[PDB]
Formats: C-alpha cells, sequence, structure tokens
C-alpha cells in the first residue's frame, strides 16, 4: 500500500510547486487527516506554505501573496466556504491576493459553478488534485471517505461507490488490469460494472474526440480483485473485536494514527511493539506487554551499565529503538489498564459470553440478562448497542414479543437520541425484526439476489466453518480467534475466493455440507465451488473477465507465480472496512504470503464506535 | 445519578416509566451506593430481597470498591449458585475466621484445612481456625 | 567598591548608586553590616585575647580579600563568603603589625612591623577568587574554570540535582551535557520525568564544547539524535495539519517557532561534520 504514498505526495506537492511566491495553505479538516498521512506539514513548509488554516472554522489572513484551498469537490460544504474566506481575504488584503483551488480528480462543475457564483472567484486558478487510496498503513489503501458508511447505507448514497471504482481505475490504470473482476453484493457489482465501463471510457476518449486511446492491457503483476459489500455481512460488524488493536478502537478510536490520550507519538506497523502486538488477543496482550517490559528493561535499565565502548556500541545504536518501546510501552501499558476496568468488573469478558453464545446459535433470549447488565453498568454506548442488534442479525428475525425486551435498552442506554439510532439501524438494515415484509432469510435457489433479501446465517453456519471452538488465542490457527470463534463471514466470502485450499476448509462444516468438499476444492477460479453459499447471501454476484487477445497470457503468468515472483491480489471492501475484517485479513494475507501479496483496499476504515454512534456524531 | 445524589424516588419514577428491567435498576442502584458506599442500601438488594444476580460482578463493585467489610455480609448467601463461593470470597476480603465458619456451615473439612494453612504459626488466627474446626471435622 | 576595615570588626553594603544622582547618595552603604573581628584575637594570653587599645589601625584589602594582623595572629577572609581562608601567626613572634596596606597596581599586601616588612602575594588570584563560589554556588561557570574534571562532574551533579527537584530539566540538561557525566545515565532521567526538551538538549549542549577530535562520539551516537530531532518535529508538524480543533487548541504560532528552531540546530549541524556522519 505505500507504493501509493509517492503518488498521492506527487500531486498534492506538484500543484503546490505551480503557485509562486510564498503562500498561506487552507485544508479540509476532514481532509486533512488524510493529507497528514502522506505529508508532514514540513513537507508543505519547504513548498513555501507560511501559515495553514481551516475552512470550518472560517480560519483567514491576509499575510501572504497566495492563498491556496485544499478540499473534497463531493460537497458545496467546501466551495462555500472557500469562497465564504475568499471574499473575506479580498477586502482586507492590501496585495494581489493570487488564489488557487485544488479539488478532487475530476472537479465538478457544480463545485465551479458555486465558486463562479460568489462573484470573486473570476480570476481563481481552479485545478485537479486526483489523491486516493490513502496509504493509512502498508496492507491497507483506503480512499478515507469516513462518512461513506453513513451515507451510502442511510440515503444509499452511491458517492463512495462511484469514487471507488474511478480510484480503482486509478491504479489498475497504471499497474494493468485486473484480468478477473468478482464481487457480492449490490454496490460491489455496481464498482464491477463500472471498472468495466471505464475501460471503455479510456478507449472512448479516442473514439469521442478527445485524449489519446490507452492500450489497456491487462497486469502481469495483480492477479485479480474482489469487491465485498457492506450488506453482505451484517453480524461481523456488530461484535466486539477482542485484538489489542481492536482495544484501542473499542475504547478511545484510531484515526490517523494519531488518536487521543498524545499527538507525539504515532501507532502504526512499523513500531516495533505494535506489529507484534496489534493483533494480540486481549487475554494475551495482558502479558505480552510485561514480557516486552522484562526485555526491555533487560536491555535498557541493564546489561550496558558500566560497559566499554567495544561492547557498549551495541546497546547505543539500538538505545533510540529502546527509548521509543519505552514510551510506547507505558502508552501500551496504560491500553492494558482501560481493558482490565472491563475484565476485573465483568463487562467485557460479559459481552464477549453474549457474543459466543450467540454465534453458536443459542436462543438469545437467554444472553438478555448479561445485556442488561451491560447498559446498567454504564457502559460505552457502542458497546451495548451492538448486542442489542447481534442477536436478531444472528437469529435472522425475531418476534416483537422478544425484540421489545432488547429495544427497550436501546432506548435505555441513548435516552431521547435513541429515536435517530433506531432509525439509522433500520435504514443501515443492521437490525432485524420477524414482522417486517423484509424478514426473509435467503432459501436455495429461492429467487435470490434481491435487495429485499438478506444473508441467511442460520443456513451459513452450517455450510461454512463459522464456528470455531479450536482457536489458539495466542497462537491462532484461524480468523476466528479475533472474536475468539466468530469465524466471520466476511473474511469467509473472501477466503473463498482468494485459494482453492480456504474454500475446501471452510465448507466443510456439517455432516451435509462435508460431501461438497470435493467439489469445493475445484474451485480454483472464480465463484467455482463456493456457488452454494455464494446464492445464500445478500445480493447479486459478480463474475467477469478482461478481454483481448492476451488475456490467456497474463493469466498464465498471473497463475505461475511463486516466492521469487509474488503477485499481488486487491481485496476491496465497499461502504467501509472494519478492524476486525482488517486483523482477519491480514492473517490469512500472511498464510498466503509465500506465493501472493495481498492489499486491503476500502472506501474507508470503519472504527467499532463509529456504526453504533451514527446517532452521536450526527447529533452533536 | 439520581441514586447517587440521594433521589431514589425519582429513580423509581424513571424505572416504572420507561419499563426499566429490575436487573437493570439493581445493577444501577448497586453501583452508584458503592459510589456513595452506602452499606445498608447495598444490602437491601442483594442481601434483602436475594437478587437473582452473579456473585462475581457483585462483589467486584464491593471488594474492589475497598469495601471488604461490606462483602462479608454477602459472602455467606452464596451458596444460592455456588456454596465453595462462600468461603473463597471470604479468604479474598481477608476474613480467614468468617472462610473457616462457612467451612464449618457446609461441613467443607478440606476449605477449613486451607484456612488453617493460612494462618500458619500464627496462633492470633490459629485459635479461632482451630475453635471452628472442632464443628468441622468432629461430626 | 568600598569596604571600611577597623577595629572591632569590620562594615560591608552595597553601592549601587550606579552613575548620576540627586545631591548626595544617602542609599550607599543604607544596609551595611557589621562583621564583629570573628577569630581575630590571638590566644598566647589574657592580654592578647583582651586586644585593649592596639588592633589593626589600617587593614590591607585586594578585590574579594581582607588581610590583617591583631596581637600575632594572621587571618585572612574572603568577601565572597565573610569566611576565613588563611589562619597562622606571625613568622617573627616578638613583632606586632603597625597597620597593613595593598599597592592596588600589585595588588599585593604589605605588612609593617617595627623590625621587620613582609609581602602577602596570592598563588592564583583568578583562581583562588573563583573556587570559592564554583564550588559552592557557581557549579555551571565551574564546568570551565575548573582544571580538574573531577570537580567538573562533582559540581554538574549538585547542580543538576536541584534544577530537576524544583522542575528546571531544561537546566539541568545544560549542566549535565558540559560535564564529562555518562551518557545513558541523564537519558534514563529525562525519559522517566517525561522532559522530551530536556532529554534531546543535554547532548546538543555537550556537542557544541566536544568539537572535532570527539566527532567519532556524533557519529556512534547520530542515530539517537536524529530519531529524538525527527520525533518532536513529527510532533509539531502533525499538530498542524490534524485539524481545526488540536490548530485552535495548540497555538499554532508556538508551534512555527519551535519547528524553525529545532530543524535548524540539526540541519546546521550535520551540515558542519557532514563529512564524519
Amino acid at each position: 500500500a505505500e507504493q501509493v504514498r509517492d503518488k498521492a505526495r506527487k500531486d498534492l506537492l506538484h500543484l503546490l510547486e505551480g503557485v509562486r511566491g510564498k503562500k498561506n495553505l487552507v485544508i479540509e479538516k476532514d481532509l486533512a487527516g488524510p493529507l497528514g498521512v502522506i505529508v508532514k506539514a514540513s513537507t508543505l513548509r519547504d513548498y513555501g506554505v507560511d501559515n495553514f488554516f481551516f475552512l470550518e472554522n472560517k480560519n483567514t489572513g491576509t499575510s501572504q501573496r497566495n492563498i491556496v484551498f485544499i478540499a473534497r469537490g463531493e460537497s458545496v460544504r467546501n466551495a462555500h466556504a472557500i469562497a465564504a474566506q475568499i471574499k473575506r481575504i479580498q477586502r482586507e488584503s492590501q496585495t494581489s491576493h493570487d488564489f488557487h483551488i485544488f479539488w478532487v480528480p475530476r472537479r465538478t462543475l457544480f463545485s465551479d459553478k458555486v465558486l463562479e457564483e460568489a462573484g470573486v472567484l473570476g480570476d481563481a486558478n481552479i485545478s485537479e488534485l486526483p489523491l486516493y487510496f490513502f496509504p493509512l498503513e502498508r496492507d491497507v489503501l483506503s480512499l478515507e471517505l469516513n462518512d461513506s458508511f453513513r451515507d451510502l447505507y442511510l440515503a444509499k448514497d452511491p458517492t463512495p461507490v462511484f469514487l471507488l471504482s474511478r480510484a480503482l481505475m486509478g491504479i489498475q490504470k497504471k499497474h494493468g488490469l485486473f484480468p478477473r473482476i468478482i464481487g457480492k453484493g449490490e454496490n460491489a457489482k455496481r464498482v464491477a460494472d463500472l471498472l468495466s465501463r471505464m475501460r471503455q471510457e479510456l478507449l472512448a476518449g479516442e473514439e469521442a474526440g478527445e485524449s489519446d486511446r490507452a492500450g489497456l492491457s491487462p497486469s502481469t503483476t495483480i492477479e485479480s480483485v474482489i469487491i465485498i459489500d457492506r450488506e453482505v455481512d451484517f453480524v461481523t460488524p456488530l461484535l466486539t473485536q477482542l485484538t489489542y488493536e481492536g482495544l484501542i478502537d473499542e475504547y478511545f478510536g484510531i484515526q490517523n494514527n494519531q488518536t487521543d490520550v498524545k499527538r507525539k507519538i504515532q501507532l502504526d506497523g512499523s513500531d516495533s511493539l505494535y506489529s507484534q502486538l496489534r493483533d494480540a488477543n486481549f487475554a494475551i496482550v495482558g502479558s505480552l506487554l510485561n514480557t516486552v517490559a522484562r526485555r526491555l528493561k533487560s536491555d535498557y535499565e541493564s546489561r550496558h551499565n558500566t560497559k566499554t565502548t567495544a561492547e557498549l556500541k551495541e546497546f547505543v545504536k539500538k538505545l533510540p529503538g529502546y527509548q521509543a518501546e519505552q514510551q510506547s510501552l507505558k502508552i501500551h501499558s496504560n491500553i492494558a489498564e482501560e481493558i482490565i476496568n472491563y475484565t476485573r468488573t465483568e463487562i467485557f469478558n460479559k459481552l464477549l459470553e453474549v457474543q459466543q453464545n450467540l454465534a453458536a446459535g443459542a436462543d438469545p433470549s437467554s444472553q438478555f440478562d448479561s445485556i442488561e447488565e451491560l447498559v446498567a453498568r454504564d457502559t460505552p454506548l457502542p458497546q451495548v448497542l451492538r448486542l442489542l442488534c447481534l442477536y436478531s442479525c444472528i437469529s435472522g428475525g425475531i418476534k416483537t414479543k422478544e425484540l421489545d425486551h432488547f429495544r427497550r435498552l436501546v432506548l435505555q442506554g441513548y435516552g431521547h437520541q435513541h429515536l435517530l439510532t433506531l432509525h439509522n439501524l433500520e435504514r443501515l438494515q443492521m437490525f432485524l425484526s420477524k414482522s417486517s415484509p423484509l424478514a426473509s432469510m435467503i432459501t436455495m435457489s429461492g429467487s435470490s439476489g434481491g435487495p429485499d433479501q438478506k444473508t441467511n446465517y442460520t443456513y451459513l453456519r452450517k455450510q461454512l466453518r463459522l464456528i470455531v471452538d479450536e482457536v489458539n488465542e495466542q497462537d491462532p490457527n484461524d480468523i476466528a480467534y479475533v472474536y475468539s470463534g466468530y469465524a466471520p463471514l466476511s473474511i469467509r466470502l473472501v477466503q473463498c475466493v482468494l485459494q482453492k485450499q480456504y474454500l475446501l476448509s471452510i465448507t466443510k462444516g456439517s455432516g451435509t455440507v462435508i460431501a461438497a468438499g470435493p467439489v469445493a476444492g475445484g474451485g480454483a477460479q472464480g465463484w467455482k465451488g463456493f456457488e452454494e453459499i455464494v446464492k445464500h447471501a445478500r445480493g447479486p454476484t459478480f463474475d467477469e473477465i478482461q478481454k483481448g487477445e492476451d488475456k490467456a497470457v497474463k493469466a498464465r503468468a498471473l497463475l505461475s507465480g511463486s516466492s521469487g515472483d509474488k503477485k499481488t491480489v486487491f481485496v476491496v471492501f465497499v461502504g467501509g472496512i472494519t478492524f476486525t475484517e482488517i486483523a482477519a485479513l491480514r492473517f490469512i494475507a500472511k498464510q498466503e504470503e509465500a506465493r501472493r501479496n495481498i492489499v486491503i483496499c476500502t472506501t474507508s476504515i470503519i472504527n467499532g464506535n463509529r456504526m453504533m454512534n451514527a446517532a452521536i456524531e450526527t447529533a452533536t | 445519578k439520581l441514586i447517587k445524589l440521594g433521589y431514589h424516588g425519582r429513580a423509581k419514577k424513571i424505572q416504572s416509566e420507561f419499563k426499566v428491567p429490575e436487573r437493570v435498576a439493581w445493577w444501577i442502584r448497586l453501583q452508584a451506593l458503592v459510589a456513595k458506599r452506602d452499606w445498608n442500601e447495598i444490602e437491601e438488594i442483594s442481601r434483602q430481597r436475594k437478587s437473582p444476580i452473579g456473585w462475581e460482578p457483585f462483589f467486584n463493585q464491593v471488594l474492589q470498591a475497598g469495601n471488604p467489610r461490606l462483602a462479608a455480609t454477602f459472602i455467606p448467601k452464596c451458596t444460592n449458585l455456588e456454596p465453595g463461593q462462600t468461603i473463597t470470597m471470604y479468604e479474598k476480603c481477608g476474613m480467614r475466621v468468617k472462610a473457616a465458619e462457612e467451612a464449618v456451615r457446609l461441613k467443607d473439612t478440606e476449605a477449613w484445612n486451607r484456612l488453617l494453612e493460612a494462618a500458619g504459626r500464627n496462633t492470633a488466627e490459629g485459635r479461632e481456625i482451630e475453635r471452628l474446626g472442632a464443628t468441622v471435622f468432629k461430626k | 567598591a568600598f569596604a571600611w576595615l577597623s577595629s572591632h570588626g569590620v562594615y560591608h553594603g552595597k553601592l549601587l548608586l550606579k552613575g548620576p544622582l540627586s545631591e548626595l547618595g544617602a542609599k550607599v552603604f543604607a544596609e551595611a553590616k557589621l562583621l564583629p573581628r570573628a577569630q581575630l584575637a590571638n590566644p598566647e594570653g589574657a592580654s592578647r585575647r583582651q586586644l585593649s587599645t592596639e588592633y589593626v589601625d589600617a587593614v590591607a584589602l585586594t578585590q574579594w580579600h581582607i588581610v590583617s594582623l591583631v596581637a600575632g595572629r594572621v587571618v585572612i577572609a574572603n568577601r565572597l563568603t565573610g569566611s576565613i581562608i588563611y589562619d597562622q601567626t606571625i613568622l617573627n613572634p616578638g613583632q606586632k603589625a603597625v597597620g597593613l596596606c595593598v599597592d592596588q597596581q600589585k595588588s599585593t599586601f604589605w605588612l609593617f612591623t617595627p623590625q621587620e616588612i613582609f609581602e602577602i602575594v596570592p598563588r592564583d588570584e583568578d583562581r583562588d577568587i573563583w573556587k570559592i563560589m564554583l564550588q559552592l554556588q557557581q557549579f555551571d561557570a565551574a564546568l570551565q574554570y575548573a582544571h580538574t574534571p573531577a570537580e567538573k562532574d562533582a559540581v554538574a551533579i549538585a547542580s543538576g540535582d536541584h534544577l530537576v527537584s524544583k522542575g528546571q530539566f531544561l537546566e539541568a540538561a545544560a549542566v549535565y551535557g558540559k560535564s564529562s557525566k555518562p551518557f545513558e545515565e541523564v537519558a534514563l532521567t529525562f525519559i522517566d520525568n517525561e522532559q522530551p526538551d530536556a532529554l534531546r538538549k543535554y547532548l546538543l549542549t555537550k556537542l557544541g564544547t566536544y568539537k572535532k577530535s570527539a566527532v567519532m562520539q556524533r557519529v556512534m551516537i547520530a542515530t539517537w539524535l536524529i530519531e529524538v530531532f525527527m520525533a518532536k518535529l513529527n510532533s509539531l508538524d502533525d499538530t498542524i495539519i490534524t485539524g481545526a480543533e488540536l490548530s485552535e487548541t495548540l497555538n499554532p504560532n508556538q508551534t512555527k517557532e519551535q519547528l524553525e528552531a529545532v530543524r535548524a540546530e540539526f540541519q546546521d549541524f550535520i551540515n558542519k561534520h557532514k563529512g564524519d556522519l
């Protein structure tokens, strides 16, 4: 994923260099984060940027001749804020006050029109700034469309779907086209169809009398793209993450790897402790930080004492690492305290028992007493709401006689703002009710693929190994360990596409399913051998290949990949990907690492507390 | 907040007004009363009404709250879920003699012996353990 | 500055009249105090302890030192502390002083007696004056004036422990850096106390002093300085972009000042020693 950092920097810094003299830079707060990922303020100051302003708080000044704006053009908010600052700057400025505006990869006519209507933008220098798929992590590419999840499913707003297919085109057009496109879900299909049409646009530009025709050859380095919609798995997002990174996100929240507590230290995979602890189970990490403290203290507080240069130099060259580890260790110890206060208080373990018991198919009413205690203890809003939703999603619809008991805890837990919470849950389809006309679990060949159908967990729990009691928290052999045995469907639906061996072992579930093992093991390509399961999930199925004479040549080269020539695989989550899913994808990516490089691609990274607080953040 | 501030009559109105489950109301009152360290009101829920709650999450609001003397009145009542917990929790509270008393009530001679081992060579505690031992392993 | 040296002690006070004034500088010696000839008598007998009639008559003085002889006893006081540094009897027991004086062009004291005249001469006027303060109060200056490395470290510790106890960790970093105290010992203190600024500073101070032959030390420790250096800046730079809420919280102008000051110190140094790094 880090290879795109140069591209993102290239375009951002190029446009800034085009501005002569000293300039003030105005950055959208909701874009500044993603920008901070690729460049530092010092990177921008090296290009002549002096002051740093924001649009939302109307922060302006007249200190520089050139004023430069960076913002998303998918909303009028920025066009208005920019025009507002321009009008104020021109009124107070005693200089030429040249203005420059940098927009999304394709600046919109709407944005430009709104700017022009201001009457003060007539001399403005407006240009495209094609930043997409920000390098949030070495294995993760994110468009950072943080509001994508909410808008994409509350209003069915396709904006992130359109941006994603374009952003994906923005990669494959340079690294070669995906020889195969597959995916599951309504929005997943849209992305797959958009990618096919965008390829036609690249040839059509010549026929349109515009840009030169692209060769559009298939990639020799990229094997495939897998696109999965958020609507496909509405159960996984409702479980609390048990990993260390999950502890941080579940209690505090991770954005831009920055996060609240000090903004002096960034926590990411480059950290020597985080790369080892981030995927650790909460029951284990409490012992890993002590393991780190013992090994760190031995080299940091001892061994080097009284040593002469000949031996001391071994610790001197490493000391900077020991100091960083000690600083990160204290931070990690503070996170450990946060979990300890929930495990010694029967809060974290209590919600886990509910998640494990529901996953196994236990009657959800039996877990109600455990949920009531969590509400009574004033645990965080998203931690109670997840349990007050998951129970219905697992069952596939429950009678109102029982739903009301859980619903009472939703209104009691959220207060008068619960009205927005319930409306968002229904619109986001994260709450099921038997009384609904949409309360229909997909049946075998039951004309599946409609927007009014839901994934049949109660069937797929037998078709796939979604229930795992074999998880090893310290040394796991399955993704299920992230949830201590949940074996999340959103990942199984990807694993069964990524490798035929995964398909063979994943579908080896109940005694009426394992008979298909020999068929599942033949799924060398596409969805073959997985049709029984694909047909029982929500939304349509997409499977198409790249056209052209050399398509077979590239396909053979890509299926001939080896450890000395690893091939890249794109896994795409539409509507945003949760941290539990990212950790699960890293686990499988490591197992397949010997042959292929699997990269996680998303419209956004969903915080565990972002989905259940939609009624809180939009209520502020 | 209503319980913590002593507005119990108002908390009851809220419980009935919004259909709050008894289990929820009990855990809320217990946590708020612990914050105020009101020993008598806590007993009204778990000792006098025998609320059907786990003792593990209960004592985490009492013993970890710095009130081992308050736990002492709920420990012997743990026989409703697990009689072995009437000894273990007394030991955790430092109540070695009371743990021996429970060993007597349940006729657990192994639990009694563990309390004697804890007393070690200190007769200041050993005398009480032996006094209670006379009623655990004698008949 | 003036001083009055008399029988039964000496008088000292403030003479900050500066320059111009109205009428008379009546504030001069306004707070002057008397030091009542402590340990001035020569205890060879009751008559020498009584010191009737005859004392000093005149007392020789040079900057920061008082030299007098009474009843055969010679005592020299350091005016910086008020203490007695020299305490010896007269070379000729049958003689007594008729007064003492100083040649200010020779900074030397003369002692007159009925039969003999004696000279009192410092072995190092500047160092003998400095030492009484360097090992007592002026612990930082001592790191430059001291001829002995052992003294330098002793004073840096006394200063450092005081400064970190009060909370001046930054100043402690400077005094430690100038001293020869081992690198890791101070780094550990500043880290546990969570003082990133003191942590970075003590090496930079050392590096200004270490010159060129010591540059190999800068190469081996180079990873450290650049990592600490970058860490501070990463914070200051990230703070600027993160978002409007953080920018309003943390004064953006103060951030800029820190960014330029820190970058400049590092970048200038690595350029000057670029051939060694």
